[PDB]
RNA sequence: GAUAGUGGCCUACCAUGGUUUCAACGGGUAACGGGGAAUAAGGGUUCGAUUCCGGAGAGGGAGCCUGAGAAACGGCUACCACAUCCAAGGAAGGCAGCAGGCGCGCAAAUUACCCAAUCCUAAUUCAGGGAGGUAGUGACAAUAAAUAACGAUACAGGGCCCAUUCGGGUCUUGUAAUUGGAAUGAGUACAAUGUAAAUACCUUAACGAGGAACAACUGGAGGGCAAGUCUGGUGCCAGCAGCCGCGGUAAUUCCAGCUCCAGUAGCGUAUAUUAAAGUUGUUGCAGUUAAAAAGCUCGUAGUUGAACUUUGGGUCUGGUUGUCCGG
């Protein structure tokens, strides 16, 4: 009989039974929570800044097996380290380590972007150069 | 590492001065002329892109 | 050609400030903008009053030429307008003129300067001018 | 600080990206009507929908209210003022199914072809855009403009524009001096 | 907060002075005066906007400060002096005088007057007692206090004032089939006449209110205000009645003769 | 007692009791509250740092004088913080006020001119006001469209006249990558303005369009999802790619070129959030197996409840509609 009530004095038990349970959405959860805050290094933070270490490549997954161009990163604004990625085939040597660099996220949403493990963010802005001028050479790329 | 290659490779052809493609309003004027004037000369269906080769 | 035939619309005569205020009209046949001055001088022959009984200010044309739009104050004498009309058009139509007002930053350090002396101390000056010979 | 200044959108981007049979549609309105790009297109379709909201929301109470009688009745006049309807249909029904290319029918691009002197509307596009015009004697700027339905009969070029009682003009003129005058 | 308030923005003022929502930001305070701040009227405002006499601030304390205006005879220099309802405001040069009455909609409208009427103020009674000396005195809404009131006058009447020395010629008392006069809120602006002196006690009074075409309708009670007797109310009230018309109606009006 | 005053506001002496599972204080708020903003069948979900309306705050915390009014802060006193000049004896200070700088950041501009507006201030029209006014820095968002258009020509399939073949085949794109005048603001500048000084427009004197030019752009061109097996190179590496899946010797996807394809000063990218979501469903979910029916009952709290009392007949009509040749 459609168990949940509905008699002319229900407000009540609606409201409590709908506002427990909104926690199954996890976007809900992440948003309440605020773990997106608290931890995920990237505070909300539609990009960062930070610093290379060295470069690194790590093996890709199943069947598209390749070494797929990677990069390690330490943030600066928390000082916590991903790895990161290079679009757009050289300018894998535009890295320059100890030059700092500017991260951006995927569009998976934190969630692993095609076949690469363990990785989260391209890079648009880097020690003040867009890799797209220097990777069509429009500016040119100072050096640090 | 062994990357940057292709480039490399790739044959360094040059730009072709074209005439001027009519950037704008003359743009949508001629779409419109292209498509939608000449219904003859099919290509099975019409085939937008005919090449010579 | 030029030719104009000016106009007023709204007209309102009131003694409260001596004076009529208007909107002016103006034609631009065939020529940008037809020179203030001008219209003064039309508006002495139309009003016969005193040729410097006239403020027209405000104008803006009609975006491709045609006619243009002010407002018009013609003051009954001369007096009350040099009494209570603001100095800055009298300035402009060259009846009056334009005090040096000391520039913004000149009057502020000039004033908080004066703030930090007490009493017109030409005593101050000279006993300063002995003590630091000391 | 200042009293605040408002927004107003006056274009929407429909949900179907990609469908062959608009595209072809709007390109179609271009070439019987000359349209600079699709914008035109957009902006006339939100003012359609928000009519025929209005339109929804009027018929959705009943009849003989105040509220139609005076809106419905003011929205057609302004409608019937503009020159899309006409007035055998003055029933603020068939309002309900204006069909976009209707609006675009008054625009003084196609206004001018249909009114001629404008001798493959396009060229009026050239007349129109840039200042050779005559309207109000106001000379319009922007083909999207709804004549008024009473003004168009003054609908002509002014002093400006030559061949209608104006001097050539900053080309012309240096060609007659340079060879015509001598 | 911590003391009262000397600035007014643009936003905060009342719709019914008509403001413009453009062109500056900074809108009068009326002067803390006789009547209440959020319906008082500032006599700047009744100038540049509505008569546009003065075009600029300097030209508002310029036409004030030479002395050609009085706020019913009397002088009144400032500026953000709070003129108020039914008053007397005379401009002896161009010879014209003004009534603070309202129009059909529900904002301050102009309106000259005969100078005979222009002798006097109409205005509303709310208090009567006995001060030191057992004295008897009146209060009026409308700013004035009189000692040694007519004697029958309980509260809420109307007493005519004359303004030229602080002395009654007449007043009016407030009973059904009385022209009677509104200053509320929803519905403010309309003549009319008691049909019916509801009381309710306990807490706002109420009544209920035709008009001069059978068109009824309910107000609280101080903002009620009576006017004169029937077919005669003593102001001489602008074309429109109060009476709050139909837009149809209107709309045939405004364009019937159409030359405007 | 104090307070302009009510009051456990404070004190003395008795009463010892209010509070709630229709949520108590707790903990957090990447929340000052709200009129509103986004969203677009209808419910709703999220944002509210602010153009308003109030509120609180001017290092963080106590106390006070003055004044009708302040626990104030461009008023002061005083602890621990920041701390600015010296003759080692206290010294002027608090920018979350304008304008810039400082460290920090995903990141916000000019140590601009002004009281003519706006109005507000205190002995008052004039005096005062980084409150704010006029400009620069101004792709955070917006609205309006400059990116050439028309002629005389020497052609094709089909528009059109017939058929070996005058073309009476008159339009089109392919394209001529033929050919000429026509017209401009983009930009430049005297003038009147125009804002007192100061935008800029608008008018505008004059200059200034015939192809490189005054040069459109970013993303794609396998499926959504709009158009390629057209040409070259690389060949399990490079590279792609929102998803799929393209990468292992003609890639229709890569790298280029050409040809195309969307919006047009705009577009993509990146994060949060709304419709699509009927994957939060109250109006609208599922629960035999797939994402669970507590093991069953009792059983307080809400939540819901059998039927049954003036029906019915008469009442003059008060007005209005299907309404009655149509004035
Ligand atoms: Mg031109």
């Amino acid at each position: 009989g459609k168990g949940k009530p509905r008699g002319l004095n229900s407000a009540r038990k609606l409201r409590v039974h709908r506002r427990n349970n909104r926690w199954a959405e996890t976007t809900y959860k992440k948003r309440l929570l605020g773990t997106a805050f608290k931890s995920s290094p990237f505070g909300g933070s539609s990009h960062a800044k930070g610093i290379v270490l060295e470069k690194i490549g790590i093996e890709s997954k199943q069947p598209n097996s390749a070494i797929r161009k990677c990069v390690r990163v330490q943030l600066i604004k928390n000082g916590k380290k991903v790895t990161a990625f290079v679009p757009n085939d050289g300018c894998l040597n535009f890295v320059d380590e100890n030059d700092e660099v500017l991260l951006a996220g995927f569009g998976r949403k934190g969630k692993a972007k095609g076949d690469i493990p363990g990785v989260r963010f391209k890079v648009v802005k880097v020690s003040g150069v867009s890799l797209l001028a220097l990777w069509k050479e429009k500016k040119e790329k100072p050096r640090s | 590492a062994r990357a940057g290659k292709v480039k490399s490779q790739t044959p360094k052809v040059e730009k072709q001065e074209k005439p001027k493609q009519p950037k704008g309003r003359a743009y949508k004027r001629l779409l419109y002329t292209r498509r939608f004037v000449n219904v003859t000369l099919t290509n099975g269906k019409r085939k937008m892109n005919p090449s010579p080769s | 050609s030029d030719a104009i035939t000016i106009r007023t619309r709204k007209v309102i005569s009131n003694p409260l400030l001596a004076r009529k205020q208007f909107v002016v009209d103006v034609l631009h046949p065939n020529r940008a903008n037809v020179s203030k001055d001008e219209l003064r001088e039309k508006l002495a022959e139309a009003y016969k009053a005193e040729k410097d009984a006239v403020s027209v200010f405000g104008f803006r044309t009609q975006y491709g030429g045609g006619k243009s739009t002010g407002f018009g104050l013609v003051y009954n004498s001369v007096a009350d307008a040099k009494k209570f009309e603001p100095a800055y058009r009298l300035v402009r139509y060259g009846l009056a003129e334009k005090v040096e007002k000391a520039s913004r930053q000149q009057r502020k350090q000039r004033k908080n300067r004066g703030k930090k002396i007490f009493g017109t101390g030409k005593s101050i000056a000279k006993k300063a001018a002995r003590r630091n010979a000391d | 600080p200042r009293a605040p200044r408002t927004y107003s959108k006056t274009y929407s981007t429909p949900k179907r990206p990609y469908e062959s049979a608009r595209l072809d549609a709007e390109l179609k309105l271009a070439g019987e009507y000359g349209l600079k790009n699709k914008r035109e297109i957009y902006r006339i379709s939100f003012q359609l929908s928000k009519i025929r909201r209005a339109a929804r929301d009027l018929l959705t109470r009943d009849e003989k209210d105040p509220k139609r009688l005076f809106e419905g009745n003011a929205l057609i006049r302004r409608l019937v003022r503009i020159g899309v309807l006409s007035e055998d249909k003055k029933k603020l029904d068939y309002v309900l199914a204006l069909k976009v290319e209707d609006f675009l029918e008054r625009r003084l691009q196609t206004q001018v072809y249909k009114l001629g002197l404008a001798k493959s509307v396009h060229h009026a596009r050239v007349l129109i855009s840039q200042r050779h015009i005559a309207v109000g004697k106001q000379i319009v700027n922007i083909p999207s403009f709804m004549v008024r339905l009473e003004s168009e009969k003054h609908i002509d070029f002014a002093r400006t524009s030559p061949f209608g009682g104006a001097r050539p003009g900053r080309v012309a003129r240096k060609r007659a001096a340079a060879a015509g005058g001598e | 907060a911590r003391g009262p308030k000397k600035h007014l923005k643009r936003l905060a003022a009342p719709h019914h002075w008509m403001l413009d929502k453009l062109s500056g930001c900074y809108a009068p305070r009326p002067s803390a005066g006789p009547h209440k701040l959020r319906e008082s009227l500032p006599l700047i405002v009744f100038l540049r906007n509505r008569l546009k006499y003065a075009l600029n601030g300097r030209e508002v304390k310029a036409i004030l400060m030479q002395r050609h205006v009085k706020v019913d005879g009397k002088v009144r220099t400032d500026t953000t002096f709070p003129a108020g309802f039914m008053d007397v405001i005379t401009l002896e040069a161009t010879n014209e005088n003004f009534r603070l009455v309202y129009d059909v909609k529900g904002r301050f409208a102009v309106h000259r007057i005969t100078d005979e009427e222009a002798s006097y103020k109409l205005a509303k009674v709310k208090k009567v007692q006995l001060g030191k000396k057992g004295i008897p005195y009146v209060v009026t809404h409308d700013g004035r206090t009189i000692r040694y009131p007519d004697p029958n006058i309980k509260v809420n009447d109307t007493v005519k004032v004359d303004l030229a020395t602080g002395t009654i010629t007449d007043f009016i008392k407030f009973d059904t089939g009385k022209l009677v006069y509104v200053t509320g809120g929803r519905n403010l602006g309309r003549v009319g006449t008691i049909v019916h002196r509801e009381r309710h006690e306990g807490g706002f009074d109420l009544v209920h209110i035709k008009d001069s075409l059978e068109n009824t309708f309910v107000t609280r009670l101080n903002n009620v205000f009576v006017i004169g007797e029937p077919g005669r109310p003593w102001i001489s009230l602008p074309k429109g009645k109060g009476i709050k018309l139909t837009i149809s109606e209107e709309r045939d009006r405004r364009r019937a003769q159409h030359g405007l």
